[PDB]
């Protein structure tokens, strides 16, 4: 059976801090809407 | 190889080692030595 895992996974990037900023990275995440 | 003990000109074994300098998003384990210094505030410096 599969579930759908909407938003989660999602983690910081790196150790740097940012704030009020969107801040574009790739890294290995769980898509998003992805069956688990 | 086998580097003929005497022979060698371009035989020789040249013990390599190198060095990879990596940082990242952590902070640095490696680091120069003896300096650390009082903080001053609010007054233009340079800064390490």
């Amino acid at each position: 059976a599969y579930t759908n895992s909407f938003t989660r996974g999602v983690y910081y990037p790196d150790k740097v801090f940012r704030s009020s900023v969107l801040h574009s990275t790739q890294d290995l995440f769980l898509p998003f809407f992805s069956n688990v | 190889y086998g580097f003929q003990p005497t022979n060698g000109v371009g035989y020789q074994p040249y013990r390599v080692v190198v060095l990879s300098f990596e940082l990242l998003h952590a902070p640095a384990t490696v680091c120069g030595p003896k300096k650390s210094t009082n903080l001053v505030k609010n007054k233009c410096v340079n800064f390490n």
